[PDB]
């Protein structure tokens, strides 16, 4: 009820723009069709689902259950990454399991050598969504059987050539990707299955093409090495004045971006995606959020570097950001209720949710450096039609 | 009070060991050509050490460095003899870990073993050699040497479950409370271990002359300074050992003689290990394979195959799975003592007792006259096996180095070996499960 009262708010009503031919995803020129395919159809220009749509509901509970029929392993490298088809035709990332839930990545990682957890991939999409952003791919938490739903259903030798069993006599395997993928990190279960989050396919690039852009406030990913923003305190001077980045619309999409990492501590957004047959006038594909949730004990404000730097943030999150800090409608007992529905809850440990709201502070008390030094007209934009 | 001085003073450890030693050809090290040649590793370190300090600038402040017979590195080399590594309640050896816990370092490089790889990440290869883990050798102001074993988990932390042998850790405390159990059951075979502290930038960095050492030390977004083996992390199989933000803990193994003074034999076990996933070895599955190994050179002279049942309990007291391989002293002969060397990974499990690393005993069954006495001893309670190793171990400024389940654990292992001693003499009596060699 704290989150259905949430939708009710008069904040969390306000629709989007008209679409027209142009600005929706897949024109059909639609009631049989798998929940994952109502997803797809439905991405308009300016969100990636509706707030009260049944299938995004619904496709968080088949990821949840359906029955999985085929199992592949990505393509190159980059973590261990686990392509699922289901019963349905449809298609789901999945990210196993890798580290505890009351761990803490060690103060000596660097951004580039932490874990990708499925807790904030699972997470990320519940907070994108109560900030109704509705920027991430829906993702549901499921405890998988490592036999019959990946080696008992894979006819990747690369990957099925990893299943060993353990001197604990359970089931082990590792994969073949570039980081993390060896004896010594193989993910285990007790004794043949661990959980994972099932992350919903978007649309394949056959028939949507997706542009893919480099954030300007990317790191130097390399250790004693800075990235040039870290030098510059006015380096958002550069940035609005960029090719496509000195677009009103533009210029905002990475602060309610950077907004949603800083609450969950993603250092590790390097790149961003649109969607092409949409070009430069749209929303930002939040991706790849397995990053987040590492650690509870601190809050990275260098995330926040974009904020401080450009000063600037859209009313609608502003007035949504004051909101879910007021202990009626607090980030912490809703994000715990959100999260209640999973298969895999809790999928946050409680002091993560708990920083979740001290992290919204900040951000609110860091809007305020930003309206007393240049003013609030030229702070916040406006959306009221 | 004082199990630990009860144990020393009882007459088992008192005893004169049979056959005695006439000198000459039963102290491995002749003296006057050992330190010659130490002699002369001193004056190329002193004259190479200032061509270093010359080429990076720096004023040969101090004067060179001198030998003294009276370090200890060389009265323990002198010291070592067929009768063991070290002398029983030897006064050398108490100043050797003493030295070696609190002498500067003056160099500190990546020892042999590695540096011979040439390469060499093969991030496939799942049991990639033993020499890309993270071992340095230090160097102190008295010449001698020290294997560092760096601290690599937390004292209350097991080896996981779903663990096989060749990926556990190195522990840095096991490798010092290996050598505690060594002494305690005068065996006296593993070298001197004592544990330190080490400022790794003073004490390791700013004292190393290779390039690629200096190479792997970074600072953390904690800013601690950290270093790495180059392989294990390139293939991100392990990660970085770094000081809080200088101070880091482990494990200084004193050295053996060099081997051009004292050549050895790496043999291989006849207990081996498969280290794959999966398969096992011969022994792993025919109880009479002791009937196969007493019938094969060297293992027929039935004094060979003995040693190598005392290294099988004292890997099972400490649950060193990884013994792949025995180091012996030429000199000695297919009779010599088995030297223990590399004990880092037992002490990793204290609630499990792998008895597959007992197989030796429990296949051959045979046991040395000692070595029976003296765990008969360590059962009983004034000289329990457990309070003599806790009030060992005090003496080690990385005290505990064992938590109080591991100390626990060495005496139902002892209990294990002794029962299974007592069991197959039911099946062979004291004529086949006893010698009593002088
Ligand atoms: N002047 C130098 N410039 C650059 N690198 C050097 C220099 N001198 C030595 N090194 C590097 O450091 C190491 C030198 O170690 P050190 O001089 O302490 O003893 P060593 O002679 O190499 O070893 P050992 O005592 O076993 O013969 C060498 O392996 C080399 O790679
Ligand atoms: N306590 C110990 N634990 C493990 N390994 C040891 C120990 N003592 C010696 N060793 C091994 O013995 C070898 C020492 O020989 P090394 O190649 O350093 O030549 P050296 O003995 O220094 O002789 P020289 O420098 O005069 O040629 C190393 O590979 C080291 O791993």
């Amino acid at each position: 009820s704290l989150l259905a009262r949430l939708f009710e708010h008069p904040l969390y009503r306000v629709a989007v723009p008209p679409l027209t031919e142009e600005d929706v995803l897949f024109n059909v020129n639609v009631d049989s069709y798998p929940n994952w395919l109502k997803f797809h159809i439905g991405i308009n220009r300016y969100e990636l689902y509706s707030r009260h749509n049944p299938a995004i509901e619904a496709l968080l509970h088949d990821l949840s259950s359906q029955r999985i029929t085929s199992v592949a392993m990505k393509s190159g490298g980059t973590q261990l990454k686990l392509i699922m088809t289901f019963q349905n035709y449809g298609q789901a990332l999945f990210k196993p399991m890798k580290q505890t839930r009351e761990q803490e990545t060690p103060p000596d990682f660097f951004y580039f050598s932490d874990y990708e957890r499925h807790n904030a991939e699972i997470a990320a999409f519940h907070l994108d969504r109560i900030l109704d952003f509705r920027r991430v791919p829906p993702v549901a938490g499921r405890m998988v059987n490592m036999t019959k739903e990946i080696r008992d259903v894979t006819r990747d030798k690369k990957l099925w050539r990893t299943f060993f069993i353990s001197p604990a006599n359970n089931i082990c395997f590792y994969g073949e990707c570039s980081y993390y993928c060896s004896t010594e990190h193989a993910l285990c279960g007790k004794p043949d299955q661990i959980e994972g989050s099932l992350a919903a396919f978007l649309p394949d690039l056959s028939l949507a093409k997706r542009k893919t852009w480099r954030n300007p406030w990317r790191r130097s990913y390399h250790k004693r090495k800075k990235a040039e923003w870290e030098v510059d305190p006015d380096y958002c001077e550069e940035v609005k004045q960029t090719p496509p980045y000195d677009s009103s619309h533009r210029i905002l999409d990475v602060m309610d971006m950077t907004i949603f990492d800083f609450l969950m501590g993603n250092m590790d957004r390097h790149h961003y995606e649109t969607f092409e047959k949409f070009g430069n006038e749209t929303f930002i594909i939040h991706l790849d959020n397995g990053r987040g949730f590492g650690k509870y004990s601190h809050d990275e404000l260098s995330i926040l570097v974009p904020l401080q730097q450009c000063c600037r943030i859209r009313k609608s999150t502003y007035l949504r950001l004051q909101l879910l800090a007021k202990e009626e409608y607090k980030l912490s007992l809703l994000m715990a209720e959100s999260l209640r529905g999973d298969q895999v809850a809790p999928v946050l440990y409680q002091p993560h949710l708990e920083a979740l709201d001290r992290r919204l502070r900040v951000v609110l008390k860091a809007v305020r450096d930003c309206v007393e030094r240049n003013g609030l007209h030229s702070v916040v934009d406006d959306d009221l039609d | 009070s004082s199990k630990l001085q009860a144990l020393f003073a009882h007459p088992l450890y008192n005893v004169p060991e049979e056959p005695p030693l006439l000198g000459a050809e039963d102290s491995l090290l002749a003296s006057q050509e050992a330190l010659r040649y130490y002699r002369r590793k001193v004056a190329r370190w002193n004259r190479r050490h200032k061509m270093y300090r010359e080429q990076m600038n720096l004023t040969s402040l101090d004067p060179p460095l001198q030998l003294r017979l009276e370090a200890s590195w060389v009265q323990f080399h002198l010291g070592i003899n067929r009768h063991g590594l070290y002398s029983r309640s030897s006064p050398v050896v108490s100043k050797l870990l003493q030295d070696m816990r609190h002498f500067p370092t003056i160099s500190a490089d990546y020892s042999q073993d590695e540096k011979a790889l040439l390469g060499a990440c093969d991030c496939t290869q799942i049991v990639k050699p033993s020499g890309v883990h993270l071992k340095l050798v230090l160097r102190f102001s008295d010449f001698g040497k020290a294997m560092f074993k760096p601290m690599r988990q937390q004292r209350d932390e097991e080896t996981p479950v779903d663990f096989f042998y060749f990926i556990d850790f190195q522990r840095h405390n096991a490798e010092i409370a290996a050598f505690h159990l060594d002494r305690i059951l005068d065996f006296r075979r593993v070298p001197p271990t004592v544990g330190r502290i080490v400022n790794v930038t003073k004490e390791i960095l700013e004292v190393t002359k290779n390039e690629i050492l200096q190479s792997v030390f970074f600072v953390s977004p904690a800013s601690n300074v950290c270093f790495f083996a180059k392989c294990p992390y390139m293939c991100k199989t392990e990660y970085a050992v770094c000081g809080k933000p200088h101070l880091l803990e482990g494990s200084l193994s004193a050295f053996l003689p060099s081997l051009n003074l004292a050549p050895r034999l790496s043999v291989p076990n006849p207990w081996i290990r498969s280290y794959t996933l999966a398969g096992k070895e011969e022994w792993e599955v025919n109880p009479l394979y002791c009937d196969t190994v007493k019938q094969i050179y060297p293992y027929n002279n039935s004094q060979r195959l003995l040693n190598v049942i005392d290294m099988a309990i004292f890997d099972f007291l400490i649950g060193n799975m990884d013994r792949h391989h025995y180091e012996m002293f030429t000199k000695f002969g297919d009779d010599g003592f088995l030297i223990h060397l590399d004990n880092a990974r037992g002490f990793g499990r204290h609630s499990h007792d792998e008895i597959s690393i007992l197989s030796p005993l429990s296949q051959c069954c045979m046991i040395k006259k000692k070595t029976l006495l003296h765990l008969q001893l360590l059962a009983q309670a004034d000289y329990r096996l457990s309070d003599v190793m806790r009030e060992s171990l005090l003496e080690d400024q990385l005290s505990p180095v064992l938590t109080e389940p591991h100390l626990l654990a060495l005496d139902r292992r002892l209990q294990t070996i002794l029962r299974t001693v007592e069991g197959c003499i039911v099946a062979h009596g004291q004529q086949s499960v006893i010698v009593d060699g002088p």
